[PDB]
């Protein structure tokens, strides 16, 4: 868990990496008692008894968001994240784990390694990590690689400095959509 | 393999403005990471800034606030920079780097240009002063004595020096140039030979200064 | 700003050995560092980033360590390919500085220099300034102490020191001390000397001459 949880760094919401961590003892009891993650939002399943619960395959969508963009990602509620960056479908059957990671992520002056789609050309699809930062074309002036009028580069610097408040700070989030139990003996 | 190449050596004057430039060789252009750095001769590397080869972002350094600017050309996919209001301390070697390539941005230097030479001076091109360095029989050390060819008051870098046009290769010593208070460059080249064939053979230094096109040879008289 | 000092400034080694390097930060760092190699007359190599990671294309000897403040670089065996300086770089915060510089050399016996002196040539004497050369050849290690004694008096400020940089196979060091002066000085001083103290020498050694 720690490997795909609190690592040296994470990814952005435009290129979130889903890690298949399965075929092992899924100890979520240790995650619950550690309680080092502000949010646990287990939507679809129970997070307290997730250890004993035996699934077939578990994911780990790894990405960082702001403290205001940590609410955006939601099964149903759409926004700059759940409609343009990382979409969470309503069939979510896993747990969204969120915690602030300024220490090993937020670089002073804003994180430049993290960039998020502020204006994705088309609408993002459920569970999609669009990596193409095509300039948004606003009706007229086709922005096919062109910049200027009606042209808005989607990928925008994710302002993440330790001086920033919690609402603009890197929230390391690994969501484990379930589709790997405890003792079972 | 990604490669970075740039312009050549380049000699400016206080108060002027200067433009260095490098072409990139990238398998991808995925918000490429042009990122310049500086190197004062053999002392700390001090950091230049980063332009966003993706679109236009131009983040710069504090110590160079307000006088350095950078851009890039896309279809050439080269990156250029000004460097303005130059001063004597400003003399250094100038490096392109970046090229994150896999990820979108980093803050480390993984694809370096192999370097640009900028010399801020107030003097002009000048031919090299040349004198011999004749030993004496007083210091016959193991039947071997040193002997040299001094160059003084030359500009600019450098002065290729050989001995008898490549005829001698043993014990060759060519010291690096040094500043003088006059703003001029000076070098001392030396080599030691067995004293047995001192007065019986011929040794002439061959100094070569292309910026002044001068070629000077001087027999040493022991 | 982020402070960066590195210890020791220079070190010693021999082929097939381990050499430790420590990068010291004044103020706290979260594994925000890179290790670079610097050959003379060159563009830099990177081989550690992130204080741990080994980037591709490098020999497997190289290995970073440490976190927090003390940072350490490690190589198991010493190839000739390792003979260069090494720099540490932080990227915790803004304007990114570098270290001081940490070179290895090639160890051997404490060889002793050969001392030489060259008086000014005539043509220099009817230039209008006078130059006197004191030379040390094949001494080890670089570290050396050279002085000027003119008319049984020490001289300061007017002397320059230029040291070659260690040979590939000669694996030694050479040095030139130049004393420059104006003609009014030349004939009212009448005897000249350069003195060198060196670790290899049993005693400090003086060399000298007069007007021709």
């Amino acid at each position: 868990f720690g490997e795909v949880f609190n690592a040296t760094r994470f990814a952005s919401v435009y290129a979130w990496n889903r890690k298949r961590i399965s075929n092992c003892v899924a100890d979520y009891s240790v995650l619950y008692n550690s309680a080092s993650f502000s949010t646990f939002k287990c939507y679809g399943v129970s997070p307290t008894k997730l250890n004993d619960l035996c699934f077939t395959n578990v994911y780990a969508d790894s990405f960082v968001i702001r403290g205001d963009e940590v609410r955006q990602i939601a099964p149903g509620q759409t926004g700059k994240i759940a409609d343009y960056n990382y979409k969470l479908p309503d069939d979510f059957t896993g747990c969204v784990i969120a915690w602030n990671s300024n220490n090993l992520d937020s670089k002073v002056g804003g994180n430049y390694n993290y960039l998020y789609r502020l204006f994705r050309k088309s609408n993002l699809k459920p569970f999609e990590r669009d990596i193409s930062t095509e300039i948004y074309q606003a009706g007229s002036t086709p922005c096919n690689g062109v910049e200027g009028f009606n042209c808005y580069f989607p990928l925008q610097s994710y302002g993440f400095q330790p001086t920033n408040g919690v609402g603009y700070q890197p929230y390391r989030v690994v969501v484990l959509s379930f589709e790997v139990c405890g003792p079972k003996k | 393999q990604v490669q970075l190449v740039q312009s050549g050596a380049e000699v400016k004057k206080p108060g002027a403005s200067v433009k260095v430039s490098c072409k990139a060789s990238g398998y991808t252009f995925t918000t490429y990471a042009m990122h310049w750095v500086r190197q004062a001769p053999g002392q700390r590397l001090e950091w230049m800034g980063w332009i966003n080869a993706g679109n236009g972002n131009t983040k710069y350094s504090q110590k160079f606030q307000g006088r350095v600017t950078i851009t890039r050309d896309t279809s050439a996919s080269t990156a250029y920079m000004e460097l303005s209001s130059l001063r004597s301390e400003d003399t250094a070697v100038y490096y392109c780097a970046g090229g994150g390539g896999r990820r979108l941005q980093f803050d480390y230097f993984d694809y370096w240009g192999q370097g640009t030479l900028v010399t801020v001076s107030s003097a002009s091109t000048k031919g090299p002063s040349v004198f011999p360095l004749a030993p004496s029989s007083k210091s016959t050390s193991g039947g071997t004595a040193a002997l040299g060819c001094l160059v003084k008051d030359y500009f600019p870098e450098p002065v290729t020096v050989s001995w008898n046009s490549g005829a001698l290769t043993s014990g060759v010593h060519t010291f690096p140039a040094v500043l003088q208070s006059s703003g001029l460059y000076s070098l001392s080249s030396v080599v030691t030979v067995p004293s047995s064939s001192l007065g019986t053979q011929t040794y002439i230094c061959n100094v070569n200064h292309k910026p002044s096109n001068t070629k000077v040879d001087k027999k040493v008289e022991p | 700003d982020i402070q960066m000092t590195q210890s020791p400034s220079t070190l010693s080694a021999s082929v097939g050995d381990r050499v430790t390097i420590t990068c010291r930060a004044s103020q706290s760092i979260s594994s925000w560092l890179a290790w670079y190699q610097q050959k003379p007359g060159k563009a830099p190599k990177l081989l550690i980033y992130d204080a741990s990671s080994l980037e591709s294309g490098v020999p497997s000897r190289f290995s970073g360590s440490g976190s927090g403040t003390e940072f350490t670089l490690t190589i198991s065996s010493l190839q000739p390919d390792d003979f260069a300086t090494y720099y540490c770089q932080q990227y915790n915060g803004y304007p990114w500085t570098f270290g001081q510089g940490t070179k290895v050399e090639i160890k051997r016996t404490v060889a002793a220099p050969s001392v030489f002196i060259f008086p000014p040539s005539d043509e220099q004497l009817k230039s209008g300034t006078a130059s006197v050369v004191c030379l040390l050849n094949n001494f080890y290690p670089r570290e050396a102490k050279v002085q000027w004694k003119v008319d049984n008096a020490l001289q300061s400020g007017n002397s320059q020191e230029s040291v070659t940089e260690q040979d590939s196979k000669d694996s030694t060091y050479s040095l030139s001390s130049t004393l420059t002066l104006s003609k009014a000085d030349y004939e009212k001083h009448k005897v000249y000397a350069c003195e060198v103290t060196h670790q290899g020498l049993s005693s400090p050694v003086t060399k000298s001459f007069n007007r021709g």
